[PDB]
């Protein structure tokens, strides 16, 4: 009934405390419904589970989805949905602020962490971040901070591994990017008319063409890569195309890829001392 | 062509062709060099330049004057009629319009211009 | 409306100023169209909101 | 346009005199020396004539040129009514300078030329040209109802083919 | 209309059309852009402008020179032919009125103006 | 080239009107007085004639200058179809100014002129000229296939005779 | 309306231009019938305050 | 905005703002560092610095002469035309304010700016 | 007026209007406030002001240099364009008067001046 | 390069470019030699000598005012066009920074600096 009455506005981001099986697959089934080119109402779920080692595994390796992150934590003082509401408060406003900046430092104020002996080791973070759950670090001090926000899509369709979909940063990004697509096409072509490529339309006629919305949408780019988004432009130009469909006659089909900007997360070194 | 010459080029604003006059011009975007001298002959040195497109708009056409004198980011394509394009993004509208007897003068100027097709 | 207001009438016409104090520390409800968020929680007894409504 | 601007000259030069002129017709050719001969001259009346274009300011618009030719009666070598000849000229010169008619605009007055000569003396036929200049834009060689619109752009992003595809279908309009 | 480009334009000051000349310029009140480049191309800046119109008035007309000289609240109409219109209020006569060979030119100028119909 | 021009120049007016004009068929010389008896007139009917050329930007271009000359029939004083022939002209105007046709790039509209005088009016011929100038490029006097490929460069540096030779058989291309 | 509106009178400038008319009288040919909107400035009387401390 | 930079610049005292000329300079409140050297180079030392606000006013404005010439207690605003906004309170009118030619140089002086907005 | 500026002013002594060259200077007498630093930033600190006025004057006019010279107590008024008055009473004329060139410096100077009108 | 000469020159501090303008100074630390002169010229004498940067930033840039007058040790990079890079460790905004019409003036200053790349 909630799920059903929460209305036709765009919820970017979504609160979930009840981590059970029934519950999950209902709202796996709306996201991805809103997550569809029909809908376009993006939404992304946080949830945070409370268990073992061992159980956070499972559920991690079980869920499958890219639409939902969840963060696993041992022997929490505090109820986890304190947690979760304040990392998806904290990750909302970071991720409005910039959807392609890195959740790697950020702290989560108020936030009691775990004992001493109760926190994950390296292994078992790492562990964790292949197994799709995300994870936390704690502060030289009492502060609990962010160490790396993901997503539950660990697996291809046909079984094999895939990186894509991976980090929050990517859904945020292509949330973005559809978003200021939609934007820019319905205020610089608010009401055209559509003519194929090669006819001698002349000044003065609001006609549009295929190499119109070419230019526009390298326009777009351009103002995507100088907004610090994405990298290579050559490649994005050269994949670009731009058609008429023969049968509705009033739809363009564009077929475009862009390369996504990477994020700095690991700095290997190695020191060699002379004494 | 095999042996087609320049001798028409179009402006398009925003995917609207404009309505401009013969002489149009365009100066691309790059590296200004000068001429260094001190008891001999030395080298050259660099500037930066910026892109511009000049061209002139008869009045009362399908563009009201209020629209142009608004442009502050709008892209700006410039095509010869050879089949040489030019594009130029986050665009502006520079310098004075004035309507001199029916022409319109626009200088619409950009930070960057690379050549696509 | 975006401010709740208590104790003070709506339809006031003597000008001056009119200062109240409350310990309760609300958040401005300026419109915020791209970061709107959904939170599900339960919800105990006495309560006065309607359940399954936003 | 040209027919338009034809019709809308016809219609001031009518309505401008009215009953004054005994008729207003357009002319084939500017006028030559048989015209006065094989032309059916009822003075007074008023001539319109098409003498071509010239190169406009843009490609889509070009510079046309028409003129007017009062004809009126002379007998026993003095016009039949000098002044009323005289103010048809001015009205026509104060009526159709700086008017607009049809899509042509700001017609200009360029020269007034006195044709009596030899003749048209000898036929007893007052000849004044009175030659004008507007902007004529041609029209477009495709018309927009022959195109369709532009409802639907439908973009879909790449991405390995098994995996859950990125798209966006947007409707332009509404 | 359908493709009536402007042709000329009309001049009313406080509703008195005036005589003007061929070629009439006018210049809209707004923001001026310039350039800036350091080490690279950065962006734009820009400048407050004040409304202006010129044309030119035969001598000897039904508006005396005196009259002209003396113009420091009027109204302005900038009217073009095909139908666009611009209003100037408060508006006043600047720089120099000469009187040559029966030309005298008129720089009414204006804080701002606005495009009225 | 100008084959190619007056080619690309027919099938475009073949093309914007088609089934309306009678034929469109090229034309030797520009006009005389006697085309218009010794010439298959059928109205209506388009002429193209190349009225010589001129000095071009470059030595390896010219701007050559092209004519149409529409052809119309008036009967008992009166053009057939006078809207027609406007639309005809103006279709005309409007399908060529700008466009570029073979090797021939931006024809221009120089002027359009009236030619319908005593010589073509008694014949029942209305009679119009279009003139254009466009961008005409000269060829090469040799082609690229009588000569062949620089693939191979051979460098000796000099030496004394009775010495190692060094030397650079250097493939230009590959 | 502009001189008014400099001076400090009235606010609003497009509303008042699309809700003016005139036109001339069908039955006294002398006289101009104008029928005009002008939307007065607001006074600033009530200055409505919360505070919340915090101690 | 996205390539804007600072053009103009508006000062604003008490809600007013003022009739400002081009060329306005703001020197913040903040540490003023210095340059140590004794036998080789060793470091910095600081020293308090008070904000500044400079301009200049047209003669005959709405802002009389003998009202400038007596602020003891007032609010300077200085704002930047892209968005830079910087509040300086309980400020003072410094230095000789002089008429000359119909310019009045303000040198408005506060002990502390912080930037709002 | 509604929207005029200060163009010129008028300076009259004892009744008689100087003929004063472009760029008249004026400065109100009042406080001048200077800047206190100490290990921070304290406050300000004022200091008395006299009431200048300063012109030029064309040599060979009706007002003779003597005469000029010997201005022990007179009466200074200030005027704008605009409608702006300022009164200097008692004034006297200050620093050395030099006829270069046709040009004479007036440094007229009293102790107080006040805004009347 | 093989003939290319400076022309314009590149800051960075964070890693951050500054946007520059045009005519930016450097000054290496080192030693400063003076002049020696008695009944003769005998030699010269050494002074240290602290490394400068100086340039200038245009207003309502993507870096804060406050940002700039709160630099104190900080990483400046000075880097020509040709290809010469200076490095500047643990420097320090030194003089008073003003914003006069758009323009910052910055006088990073470092105790020393070495010629790295």
């Amino acid at each position: 009934a909630s799920i059903a009455g929460m209305g036709d506005l765009q919820y970017k981001y979504i609160v979930m405390p009840y981590t059970d099986e029934p519950n999950l697959n209902l709202l796996r089934t709306e996201l991805q419904e809103r997550w569809g080119p029909v809908n376009q109402a993006d939404g992304f779920a946080v949830t945070v589970l409370s268990g073992t080692y061992g159980d956070i595994s499972t559920f991690g390796v079980s869920r499958n989805d890219h639409l939902i992150s969840c963060m696993g934590i041992a022997g929490a003082p505090e109820p986890s949905y304190l947690y979760a509401a304040t990392l998806c408060a904290v990750a909302s406003q970071a991720l409005s602020i910039d959807p392609a900046r890195p959740l790697q430092t950020l702290t989560l104020p108020g936030r009691m962490p775990p004992a001493v002996g109760d926190r994950f080791t390296w292994s078992e973070r790492n562990a964790l971040l292949f197994d799709g759950i995300s994870t936390f670090n704690v502060n030289d001090g009492g502060e609990m901070q962010i160490e790396r926000m993901i997503t539950m899509y660990r697996t291809n369709k046909y079984g094999d591994s895939d990186p894509s979909y991976l980090n929050v940063n990517t859904i945020a990004t292509l949330s973005y990017l559809r978003y200021s697509l939609r934007t820019r096409i319905t205020q610089k072509f608010p009401n055209y008319k559509l003519a194929s490529d090669g006819t001698r339309f002349a000044t003065g006629q609001a006609v549009v063409t295929p190499s119109v919305i070419k230019t526009e949408l390298l326009a777009l780019f351009e103002e995507w890569e100088n907004a610090g988004l994405v990298e290579d432009f050559d490649t994005f130009k050269e994949e670009l195309y731009v058609a008429r469909n023969k049968d509705d006659k009033d739809r363009l089909d564009v077929l475009c890829g862009p390369n996504l900007i990477n994020q700095f997360r690991i700095f290997a070194a190695q020191v060699q001392f002379i004494l | 062509a095999g042996n087609q010459r320049q001798g028409v080029a179009f402006i398009r604003v925003n995917g609207m062709e404009l309505e401009s006059m013969e002489g149009a011009s365009f100066t691309p975007s790059g590296i200004t060099r000068e001429e260094v001298t001190g008891s001999r002959v030395y080298g050259w040195k660099g500037k930066p330049r910026a892109a511009k497109v000049e061209c002139k708009i008869p009045g009362g056409g399908p563009i009201g004057l209020d629209e142009i004198i608004d442009w502050e980011n709008i892209t700006v394509e410039f095509q010869a009629d050879t089949g040489e394009t030019w594009m130029l993004a986050n665009a502006w509208q520079a310098d004075e319009p004035k309507n001199d007897g029916g022409e319109i003068s626009l200088v619409l100027m950009a930070k960057q211009s690379k050549r696509i097709a | 409306s975006d401010i709740s207001f208590n104790a003070i009438p709506s339809d006031v016409r003597v000008p001056l100023t009119y200062i109240e104090f409350d310990n309760s520390n609300a958040v401005s409800g300026t419109p915020a169209p791209r970061q709107r968020v959904l939170m599900f929680g339960q919800s105990g007894s006495k309560a006065s909101a309607a359940p399954n409504v936003p | 346009m040209l027919e338009e601007t034809e019709a809308a000259l016809l219609a001031r030069v009518r309505e401008l005199f009215g009953a004054t002129l005994r008729q207003v017709e357009p002319l084939t050719g500017t006028w030559t020396n048989e015209d006065v001969h094989r032309l059916f001259l009822a003075p007074p009346s008023v001539f319109l004539a098409w003498m071509g274009c010239g190169e406009g300011r843009t490609r889509r618009e070009v510079e046309s040129r028409w003129a007017f030719f009062v004809v009126a009666e002379l007998l026993n070598g003095e016009p039949v009514n000098r002044p009323g000849i005289y103010q048809i000229v001015e009205r026509l010169i104060a009526g159709v300078n700086g008017q607009t008619f049809g899509p042509t605009t700001g017609m200009r007055l360029t020269q007034v030329r006195n044709l009596c000569d030899d003749n048209r003396i000898n036929a007893g036929v007052v000849l004044y040209g009175v030659l004008f200049s507007g902007t004529t834009p041609l029209p477009s060689v495709v018309d927009l109802d022959s195109l369709d619109d532009y409802e639907r752009h439908w973009q879909t992003w790449k991405f390995p083919d098994e995996t859950p595809e990125f798209a966006a279908h947007i409707n332009v309009n509404q």
